[PDB]
């Protein structure tokens, strides 16, 4: 019922942070906080009530079912995960972490087709590699036969690069070989705010 | 001041049970409620069930049902949480909690400081290493990327190096990500000029210490 | 015109003051006679808010049950902490008396008069009286006794429904007799409850078809309490003066709340109890010990009132809600009755 958002959130110290908790039910939503290592604590109560020792930076607002929590100022001690909260259910959470802010930079795109060594042997995996880029945020879309697929690809991201500032992100598409012998073209089209277009890598089947 | 007080970490095989402490202080102990909140990296907070001390009056989470016992010693102002048939599932931090007041339950601004619970199996099984090949047509500016693909292992951690550790400039190994038949995967690319695909040879070097494997494998364009 | 305010009360009853029973003889010093002329005044187009869970004469009369039993029941030991007390004892009278809350001068108790009155929000239909009516300083879990019942329909009475730690009381239009009894002269300790199961289950029935409605069109089911105290995962009660415990784990049987119609259980349900001379105090915290049960034939015969639940809590995408006989909280026995009743202050 509690559907939080976003999952993860870069940001820089001095920013503002917003995360998001539609809920359904009747009830008093409450925020949390946790530092690595260290045990939650209450941030928020009865949506927009600041609890005792937080600093007037925090914030609750509420639309409905909508509800905000945003963090006016962030610092060194800021950053962490965050749940809301409804009754005994909780949120999934969003992480927010430090993003050294540099220039953008464009992902480069590459593709990898499923080995005939894995093909042998039960499923077949795809690979879409976006190299090096900037912001983290890039959207990641599987085409097969020209036809959208989702559900069945799990991306994974590198933590920022403590040299050229940027990220990696790792996209698998896992399929059944039964099924991978059907279709013939893979692709996938990527996102970014350092493209002007959506980049689409794609391979045929077989030929290579 | 009002302070709750767990008992120290352990660790369990899958097939033990558990038994974790918390005792209260600086307020009457059978006025509020008690919750057990777990903590696992990757996973919602989970409401195990709360315990009123009153008169032992619990209340367990559905999907907790007939494998959580919570009971209490009332004159000893402290709470238990017993855990049977573990399962690798249940590693997590097992946190007890209070009500910012006795009247409104679900405001917890109390906090144990955490009691952590790893489940380790004596189970384990080796990655398998499928190549990533680069491609077939090469450039003399042009730049290329190949890559492993540690896949179907348990538990973490695996460790990848490329050429023996004589390459490092352009590795990305990604975190490992936990698949649905619950063995983790995880992918180790690497960017190399494409011209360099005839003239240098990469060998991806995979470590799994849990089951003593080390995997060679060699990473070469798709032979057509 | 008036507002709401808390004072302190003082009780009433039809206490004998020779007689040598328990409650009685606390009355007798505590409370005053009743008063023979009711004097109730209903109030023309007025809407008090009433909050049945946040009401200070629940309170006083908690202290005041509280007062009773301390200097009344007389344990042969009593195991408190590191302390422990011997005194003499004696068998005791006990059968609990109606008693009246009053309010002194410049106060008045506002009455609701509403049918399907849920014991919170506003009440459309209020009276003023000077005092309640007769109610029984029953302790029991899971089940109530002796109370009165609901005036038109069965009622769900809880703070908040959607809050699974907040218990929920019953409220029973048609009352079901069950007959506790521990035959005279096998063990002296075990008894037994007789109740109309045909009875029974089509009241418990109509519950599940309230607690519909409630959470939707949900398959309700009930289940034996989680854990707890012997005086919470079973019917406790105090008959005649011996400490009695009922199991109550067939009297929510699932497959008979949807009837006999092809399932064989008909006639009466005796669920298996036993009389406990070790025993929890719900006073205070502690152990007590009593001697051991009177010869003779002991029996009870009590009227089921109300019901105490609580909910489990989650699951969200499950498609049914679970419930289980509650108790532990005294004060909501006193609830159960002063739902209806409010203190204000004249100015
Ligand atoms: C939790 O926090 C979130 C994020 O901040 C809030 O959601 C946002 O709410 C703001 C308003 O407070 C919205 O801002 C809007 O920006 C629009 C610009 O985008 C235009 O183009 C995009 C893309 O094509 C369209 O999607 C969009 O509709 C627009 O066309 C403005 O146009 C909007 O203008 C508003 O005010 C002007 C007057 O100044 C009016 O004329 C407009 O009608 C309109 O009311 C507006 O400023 C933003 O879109 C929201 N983001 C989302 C939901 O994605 C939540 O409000 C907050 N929740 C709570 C409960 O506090
Ligand atoms: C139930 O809880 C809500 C908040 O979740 C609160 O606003 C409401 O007053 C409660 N109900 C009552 C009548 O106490
Ligand atoms: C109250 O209002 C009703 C109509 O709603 C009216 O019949 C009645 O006379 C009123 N009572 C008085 C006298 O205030
Ligand atoms: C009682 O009725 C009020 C409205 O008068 C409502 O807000 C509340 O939910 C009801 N209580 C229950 C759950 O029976
Ligand atoms: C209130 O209820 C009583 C019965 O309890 C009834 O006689 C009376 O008419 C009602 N008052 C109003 C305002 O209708
Ligand atoms: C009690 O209330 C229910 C509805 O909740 C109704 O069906 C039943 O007939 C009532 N019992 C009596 C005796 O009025
Ligand atoms: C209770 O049960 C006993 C038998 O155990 C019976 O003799 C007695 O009549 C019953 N009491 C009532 C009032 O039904
Ligand atoms: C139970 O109650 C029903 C009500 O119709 C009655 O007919 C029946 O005789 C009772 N059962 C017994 C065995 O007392
Ligand atoms: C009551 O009896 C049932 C068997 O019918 C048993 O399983 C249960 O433990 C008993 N209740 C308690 C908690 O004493
Ligand atoms: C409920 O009653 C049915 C029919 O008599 C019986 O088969 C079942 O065992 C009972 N359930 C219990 C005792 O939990
Ligand atoms: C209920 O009242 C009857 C007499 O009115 C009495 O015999 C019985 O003991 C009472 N139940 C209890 C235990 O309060
Ligand atoms: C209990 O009260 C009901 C009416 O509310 C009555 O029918 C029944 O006879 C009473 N039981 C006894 C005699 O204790
Ligand atoms: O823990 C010991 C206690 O358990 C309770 O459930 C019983 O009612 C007591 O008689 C007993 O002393």
């Amino acid at each position: 019922v509690l559907t939080q958002s976003p999952g993860t959130l870069s940001l820089s110290p001095g920013e503002t942070a917003i995360i998001s908790c539609r809920t359904s039910q009747y009830g008093s939503l409450a925020w949390y906080q946790q530092r690595p290592g260290q045990a939650p604590r209450l941030v928020i109560y009865s949506g927009s009530t600041r609890a005792a020792g937080i600093p007037d930076r925090f914030s609750g607002s509420r639309w409905g079912p909508d509800y905000n929590l945003t963090i006016s100022n962030l610092e060194s001690g800021d950053f962490g995960v965050y749940y809301c909260q409804q009754y005994e259910f909780f949120g999934q959470g969003t992480k927010v972490q430090v993003d050294i802010k540099r220039t953008v930079a464009a992902p480069s795109v590459f593709i990898f087709p499923p080995s005939d060594e894995q093909l042998k042997s039960g499923t077949a995996s795809v690979v879409c590699l976006l190299n090096n880029f900037y912001p983290r945020e890039a959207k990641v879309q599987w085409k097969v036969d020209n036809a959208l697929q989702s559900g069945n690809s799990q991306e994974s991201v590198t933590e920022q690069d403590s040299k050229d500032s940027t990220y990696s992100l790792s996209s698998t598409l896992t399929l059944s070989k039964a099924d991978y012998e059907k279709h013939k073209v893979y692709a996938c089209e990527v996102t970014h705010q350092g493209l002007r277009s959506p980049v689409t890598k794609s391979f045929n089947r077989g030929e290579c | 001041q009002v302070q709750l007080v767990q008992s120290g970490g352990q660790m369990k095989k899958p097939g033990e049970s558990m038994r974790i402490s918390c005792r209260a202080s600086g307020y009457e102990f059978i006025d509020c409620t008690l919750n057990w909140i777990r903590l696992a990296p990757g996973k919602r907070p989970e409401w195990m069930g709360w315990l009123k001390p009153r008169g032992g009056a619990v209340n367990y989470a559905r999907p907790l049902q007939g494998r959580v016992t919570m009971t209490r010693d009332v004159y000893s102002d402290t709470a238990f949480l017993e855990l049977r048939s573990l399962t690798v599932d249940d590693t997590a931090v097992y946190f007890c909690t209070r009500g910012k007041n006795c009247d409104y339950n679900w405001d917890f601004e109390h906090w144990g400081r955490g009691t952590p619970v790893i489940v380790s199996s004596p189970s384990t099984k080796g990655p398998s290493v499928f190549p990533l090949a680069p491609s077939s047509k090469s450039t003399s500016g042009g730049t290329a990327a190949l890559g492993c693909l540690v896949k179907d292992y348990f538990p973490e951690p695996v460790t990848v190096s490329w050429n023996s550790g004589a390459l490092t400039s352009g590795v990305h190994t990604f975190p490992a990500v936990l698949q649905s038949s619950g063995l983790y995967s995880l992918s180790s690319v690497v960017t190399v000029p494409s011209s360099s695909l005839g003239t240098q040879t990469y060998i991806c070097n995979v470590n799994h210490k849990p089951s003593n494997t080390k995997v060679d494998k060699k990473a070469e364009p798709k032979s057509c | 015109v008036w507002k709401d305010a808390d004072t302190t009360l003082f009780c009433a009853s039809d206490a004998k003051a020779h007689e040598t029973e328990v409650h009685n003889v606390w009355a007798t010093h505590a409370c005053v006679p009743t008063d023979p002329n009711p004097q109730e005044i209903h109030l023309e187009n007025v809407t008090e808010n009433f909050n049945m869970w946040k009401n200070n004469m629940v309170e006083q009369m908690q202290e005041d049950v509280i007062s009773l039993w301390d200097q009344s029941l007389q344990p042969c030991v009593k195991l408190t902490g590191g302390s422990v007390i011997k005194q003499a004892c004696p068998k005791i009278s006990f059968d609990p008396i109606p008693i009246h809350y009053c309010t002194p001068a410049g106060y008045v108790i506002l009455k609701c008069n509403d049918k399907n009155f849920n014991g919170t929000g506003p009440c459309k239909n209020v009276s003023s009286v000077q005092c309640t009516h007769g109610i029984k300083p029953v302790v029991s879990t899971q089940l109530l006794l002796n109370g009165s019942l609901a005036e038109e329909e069965i009622i769900i009475r809880s703070e908040n429904l959607t809050n699974n730690a907040k218990t929920i009381i019953v409220h029973l239009n048609k009352s079901v007799e069950i007959n506790c009894t521990r035959p005279s002269n096998g063990d002296i300790r075990k008894a037994y409850c007789e109740i109309n199961g045909t009875k029974w289950n089509k009241v418990l029935k109509q519950v599940t078809e309230k607690l519909k409605e409630h959470f939707n069109n949900k398959t309700i089911i009930f289940q034996p309490p989680s854990g707890g105290d012997l005086e919470i995962t079973m019917h406790h009660f105090n008959c005649r003066g011996e400490f009695f415990y009922c199991n109550t784990t067939q009297l929510f049987n699932n497959t008979c709340i949807g009837n006999e119609t092809m399932k064989g259980c008909n006639g009466t349900i005796t669920l298996p109890c036993k009389i406990k001379q070790i025993i929890n105090m719900w006073q205070g915290t502690g152990q007590a010990m009593y001697a051991p049960p009177i010869d003779g034939k002991i029996n009870c015969v009590s009227n089921i009132t109300g019901i105490l639940l609580t909910r489990d809590g989650g699951a969200n995408n499950t498609s049914n809600e679970t419930f289980r006989p509650g108790g532990g909280n005294i004060k909501d026995n006193w609830r159960s009755e002063l739902y209806k009743y409010k203190v204000v202050q004249i100015e």
